[PDB]
């Protein structure tokens, strides 16, 4: 989370140098000319990916993102009153928008939860963006 | 003119609300009976409904009669008394009263 | 199941707390099984095991048993009555209530 | 014993009272269910029960299925921390600790 296309490029790079950086035993002093083996015959792994992941790359991302969550309606299950009023207070002014035309009625533009600290808020408000397949 | 003389000490601004939440349940029950008819088990061509049914073509009373049920005043008794004490506060005419001019 | 109605008045932010306390409490054993596997007494090539053993595979029942010892509700009931009593602040549809429009 | 686990932070004097909500609420029924046996339309001697019927001998199930839901804890969790606070006011053995004689 956080990269953007050049530090991938460089986790890239960083994993390829340690796959380098493993085989010294073959590429010696010895042989200062590097023979055609190792050149075509070494194949990074995962434990590599996961070395250049963790030792280095420092994100450069501290701002906000948009995406569509992943989280689903099942996730918590229950509060069924809760459901039908967030679909009526989100869904429909999106899904139908000429029966509000119809008979005049304009949408409302945000409700305020209210709850006991830690009972799933974000886990329920990120739930209609992603039925919805809202930013 | 029988919903106006039942709410009584209703403000403006709450019986402005009270004509959206009845058309916010009428298009809660236009929105529901759009499901079934497309969802009709087998969907045949035979008897099919060319015509549009509009099971809710307009506000219906009962509408009203359930939207009704959630009504509040906002507006209490014992701060209304708070600007009829300021209006008092203004001496409002009190004093001597009517005197004449001599003749 | 009888995990769940066991948990009564407990929040959703704390019993997401002991399935985090389980995992720890068999990552612990599965650690601790691994220091004497390799530090048998006279560890000979005879009767070793070539396979994994895998005493911890998955979690068991007892970390279960022993996880839920810890166990504490963080909300009270003194401040769950005061968002029951702001939802009393709200009027809550009293007053009149139903009405029946003339026939 | 599913009664007994179930109920966790009820105090002695709670618990003695659903015990007594059942048995109100099995004498409202048999009381009622006398009412309709005397009351039946055209009580002939025809098909008489001259056996007693019956109808709640005992305490059934749903009894206190039905009495549980009114339930309620009467002590919090914030006032039996103040009796645990003045078992903290004793000292309660705390201070040096294990000490041994010399040898």
């Amino acid at each position: 989370h956080g990269h953007v296309g050049a530090d991938l490029a460089a986790l890239c790079s960083e994993a390829a140098l340690q796959a380098i950086r493993k085989k010294m035993d073959l590429i010696d002093l010895e042989d200062e000319t590097i023979d055609a083996e190792v050149m075509n015959s070494l194949a990074v792994t995962m434990d590599d990916f996961r070395w250049a992941l963790s030792q280095s790359n420092p994100s450069a991302l501290r701002e906000t993102v948009v995406e569509v969550p992943q989280v689903t309606w099942e996730d918590i299950g229950g509060l069924e009153d809760v459901k039908r009023e967030l679909q009526e207070l989100v869904q429909y002014p999106v899904e139908h928008p000429d029966k509000f035309l119809k008979f005049g009625m304009t949408p409302s533009k945000g409700v305020l939860f209210y709850g006991p600290p830690g009972c799933g808020k974000t886990l329920l408000a990120k739930a209609i963006a992603n039925e919805c397949q809202a930013n | 003119e029988f919903l106006a003389k039942m709410t009584n000490g209703f403000s403006g601004a709450d019986l402005t609300e009270i004509c959206q939440r009845a058309c916010k349940l009428a298009i809660r029950e236009s929105i529901e009976s759009e499901i079934r008819r497309e969802r009709e088990r087998q969907t045949n061509p035979s008897a099919m409904e060319v015509e549009e049914d509009d099971p809710v073509p307009e506000i219906r009373r009962d509408h009203f009669e359930e939207a009704m049920r959630f009504a509040r005043r906002s507006v209490s008794d014992n701060d209304i008394r708070k600007y009829e004490m300021f209006a008092q506060t203004l001496q409002q005419s009190r004093g001597f009263g009517d005197f004449r001019f001599p003749s």
